RNA sequence: UAGCUAGUAGGUGGGGUAACGGCUCACCUAGGCGACGAUCCCUAGCUGGUCUGAGAGGAUGACCAGCCACACUGGAACUGA
RNA sequence: CCCGCAGAAGAAGCACCGGCUAACUCCGUGCCAGCAGCCGCGGUAAUACGGAGGGUGCAAGCGUUAAUCGGAAUUACUGGGCGUAAAGCGCACGCAGGCGGUUUGUUAAGUCAGAUGUGAAAUCCCCGGGCUCAACCUGGGAACUGCAUCUGAUACUGGCAA
């Protein structure tokens, strides 16, 4: 069934940057709008748009920089099966430091660059290099 | 304050006595998976008030008996 | 300023008709020393006939690679066939400390002081083809900086 | 613990003057250097990839006079202290007494320097020294004692220190008989055909 | 009964003394409440030789300590200052 | 493979068992060499490889290969059993130390001499 | 090696100890432990550490230091802080 | 430890040289004698056996053996696999277990941040100091990745209510 629809976005992104695609929808929630917006900020996607009322769709329009596609390798890190926790010393860097992991803070979904300055580690999501 | 604890009563029928159940939460060492972990007590109530299924808190005092080192404080949660 | 060395010579086979056909495989690796690398295989029926058609295709098929100062840049894994590799840029971790047919091209790309360990398969023809894969997908940072805006 | 034999042998397998012979004449003129370290000599050897980076082992040490344990442990210390392992790793090599004495003039050849260290003619800070190892800090002033002072061979060397290149780390000064090492040697400041690279290589395997 | 005392800790024929605060029944490079100086006696002619810290020193005599004849004469030689 | 089935079941790899039962690993031990022998090797090579079979000083009767050109060993002979295998000989998992016990230097050798028990000539 | 346990699990009271306590005894209750591995079997002194390892680990715990246990073998107490 | 005396005078072995693996020829032997860690050498011109000359590596040591870790990503947590190489239960139902869509509120157990107590000393690491240097000894720090308690944060996971 559906239990981790984390991994579910990134695996929309990952294929979607694999078939070229403009575009991505999915079903939305606060975790994917945070994700999402952390993308958008540090440039990995070209926008993303909320929709729907009752049923919200999470769109990303994906990017692409010359014919290759934008978001190199996207992971999932902290899956449901063993959840990954870091403090702000062990909060690692990705492709080093070419490429942000987003991790999940008390003070909210951050960066590793924006959580190792805001002073505090938290719970790990995803490697985008 | 004191430190306490929280559980459940696995089992009732002894004699002034009650059993409990603690539930600790800790990460593999190896695998770095959080996995449940249990911690059987044998804790003394006077008058014998909880019954089994219930959730009760649990202070450390003097031995009471072999084992026995565990003395509840607050009787929550009985619901069946 | 061309910088040539062969990695691998073999003596492969054919069987015909009338008793076997020995053949040898030359395996090399040119590269200027600052990016640049290009390996080229080449086989022939003697062995400096070998060498000189592996030097001749590795001279074409060249490859650039973004170096650093003087090293990689970030972590870096590549794969061919049954050969798994992996590169980690070592900001002068000094000399190169690489697994045989790696440390050639490895030497001749321009790249001095890195750390490698080839896993897997460790056939030269494919560790090399796991190290321009590699190599070839390593990016920079006014590459990372120029995609995604800044 | 040392060498004591064909010096010009040792300077003669590894294809390049390793300063063994410096004494009295000019380049070497009786070696017949590059063509026959053995009786099979003549031939080219076609070397490994393990063979250039133990012959460049063995060049180093052949040089400065250091066996294999001393060695390893200069490539341990090397190792730890912060920088460039190469450039540790000589500058480790360039600190040695016996090398500090070669350097100023004082001893014809390293080994010659070495017995001057050995036989307790060489004082540093105002110590006496006897060790061909010790390890000059920047800023020390090594000379000779007063005993093996107007002793035949330091003069005789002092005059073939002007056929070399006056090391810019140094006050060589030859009118006292004493020295100054300054500051550590930069690796541009010395000899510049040495791969220590390989040599880090060679230990990190 | 604890004792400030002296523990040998150098190599052979070149001690360097640690004075700690025992259960005086231990043995003597055993077991010990707390280290409160050392006494070198070579070390060199340069600065030290000997620290020594008093205020500690001052809480265990305080508690009930006793002191040996060298930490007696090493409080004696560092007496405030000199 | 699974973290849940290895949390069940943890990762063991085997204990990989000595090939020589010379017991504690103890680097050498003492035999009495029940019998003296010739035994024809496997299938490639041919010779006569000269092996003794020996009661050890901890009970095991194990057969130990014996190096070198020439032996004095008979019967009784207290030699000291080594450790290493002669792969072309079925069985044989041991040598003995030449320069040992009872066990002579070899004769007339001058080369490799200190793994045959034979000393420096005088020159 | 899947069942183990009758002072066994708990209670009340008496005794005992420097001190809580089935520590011990009388009576009452019928519990307690166990697949998160009890019970049985083989092995083993434990630790700071040591060796190896890029690391995570793996092996080990000679010297030095902390703790425990033993003092021909089995048992017992006496004196004494 | 210092000074004086006499004279190079008292002071160099061990393994290896076919590939892996640095370093080659001659002679003796002829499936023998024997070598060998693996591949394997030896049945007449053996760079592999035995000797010599030569060389290579280490050096008051050098080899062999035993034992451990490494290499071994060949138990894979980091860090592997399962169509045909070893490997998908014959197929299902399902308890304990593991995991769980989406929104709001509360809690704050996991998680994170800080503080305090502790984590003995030695050892490892760093910056210094003393033995002529080094090994060694030593001063100060870091570290001991932990545990407990208190103070907070509340994004994620969990509990509770809707």
């Amino acid at each position: 069934s559906m239990q981790d629809p984390i991994a579910d976005m990134l695996t929309r992104i990952r294929n979607g940057q694999a078939a070229n695609k403009a575009a991505v929808t999915m079903p939305s929630s606060k975790l994917k709008v945070a994700i999402a917006n952390v993308l958008k900020e540090e440039g990995f996607i070209e926008d993303f748009k909320v929709e729907g009322d009752t049923k919200p769709e999470l769109e990303l329009t994906l990017k692409y920089f010359q014919g290759k596609a934008v978001v190199e390798s996207i992971q999932r890190v902290s899956r449901p099966g063993l959840r990954i926790y870091k403090r702000k010393d062990e909060l690692p860097k990705v492709m080093a430091g070419l490429g942000i992991a987003v991790v999940s803070t008390s003070k909210g979904v951050m960066t590793d660059r924006a959580a190792r300055q805001a002073g505090l580690g938290g719970e790990i999501i995803c490697y985008v290099a | 304050k004191i430190r306490t604890l929280q559980g459940r009563v696995v089992s009732d029928k002894m004699e002034k006595s009650i059993v409990v159940a603690i539930e600790r939460f800790v990460k593999h060492p190896i695998y770095g998976k959080f996995i449940k972990r249990t911690t059987k007590l044998h804790v003394h109530d006077e008058n014998n008030e909880c019954g089994i299924g219930d959730v009760v808190e649990i202070r450390e005092c003097r031995p009471l008996s072999k084992t026995k080192s565990w003395t509840l404080v607050r009787v929550v949660e009985k619901a069946v | 300023e061309l910088q040539e060395k062969l990695i691998a010579v073999n003596r492969v086979s054919k069987t015909v008709k009338g008793g076997r056909i020995f053949s040898f495989t030359a395996l090399t690796v040119v590269g200027d020393g600052n990016g640049r690398v290009g390996f080229g295989y080449g086989k022939a029926r003697e062995v400096p006939a070998a060498i000189q058609k592996a030097m001749e295709k590795a001279r074409r098929n060249m490859i650039n690679v973004a170096l650093n100062n003087g090293t990689l840049q970030h972590p870096v894994k590549g794969v061919h066939t049954g050969s798994r590799v992996f590169m980690q840029p070592a900001s002068e971790g000094t000399g190169i400390i690489a697994g045989g047919a790696m440390r050639a091209v490895l030497e001749v790309a321009g790249v001095h002081n890195v750390l490698a360990k080839a896993y897997g398969s460790t056939n030269p023809i494919n560790v090399v083809r796991a190290t321009i894969d590699g190599l070839e997908n390593m990016n920079s940072p006014e590459m990372v900086a120029a995609k995604r805006g800044k | 613990a040392r060498y004591l034999g064909p010096k010009l042998k040792l300077s003669r397998r590894e294809g390049t003057d390793l300063f063994l012979k410096s004494g009295v004449r000019a380049i070497d003129t009786k070696c017949k250097i590059e063509q026959a370290p053995g009786q099979h000599g003549a031939r080219k050897p076609r070397l490994s990839d393990y063979g250039v980076q133990l012959r460049e082992k063995q060049k180093v040490r052949r040089i400065y006079g250091v066996l294999e344990r001393q060695f390893r442990n200069y490539y341990k210390e090397a190792a730890r202290l912060k920088g460039n392992t190469g450039e540790n790793l000589l500058a480790l090599l360039e600190g040695r007494l016996d090398n500090v004495v070669y350097r100023m003039g004082f001893g014809a050849t390293r080994a010659e320097a070495r017995q001057l260290v050995s036989h307790k003619a060489i004082m540093v800070n105002g110590r006496v020294v006897n060790i061909a190892s010790y390890q000059v800090s920047p800023n020390d002033v090594v000379s000779i004692r007063e005993k093996a002072k107007k002793q035949s061979r330091v003069k005789a060397a002092l005059e073939l220190a002007e056929q070399r290149e006056k090391p810019t780390w140094l006050e060589v000064d030859a009118g006292k008989m004493e020295g100054t090492f300054k500051r550590k040697p930069e690796r541009s400041d010395l000899s510049a055909d040495i791969n220590e690279h390989l040599i880090v290589e060679l230990y990190s395997k | 009964m604890v004792t400030i005392r002296l523990a040998r800790h150098g190599a052979k024929k070149r001690p360097f003394y640690q004075v700690v605060v025992a259960d005086s029944r231990n043995a003597r490079n055993g077991r010990f409440i707390e280290r409160v100086g050392f006494f070198n006696p070579i070390a060199s002619e340069k600065e030290e030789g000997t620290r020594l810290d008093l205020d500690r020193i001052a809480h265990w005599v305080g508690q009930g300590a006793t002191i040996s004849d060298r930490v007696a004469a090493l409080i004696k030689e560092v007496n405030k200052a000199a | 493979a699974t973290v849940n089935q290895l949390v069940r079941k943890p990762r063991a790899r085997k204990v990989a068992k000595s090939n020589v039962p010379a017991l504690e690993a103890c680097p050498q031990k003492r035999g009495v060499c029940t019998r003296v022998y010739t035994t024809t090797p496997k299938k490639p090579n041919s010779a006569l490889r000269k092996v003794c079979r020996v009661r050890l000083t901890n009970g095991f009767e194990v057969t130990s290969y014996i190096g070198g050109e020439g032996h004095n060993l008979q019967e009784h002979s207290v030699i000291l059993i080594r450790g290493g295998r002669v792969k072309d000989l079925p069985g044989v998992r041991y040598h003995t130390v030449r320069g040992a016990l009872d066990c002579s230097g070899v004769k007339d050798r001058k080369q490799a001499r200190s793994k045959y028990g034979v000393k420096r000539p005088k020159a």
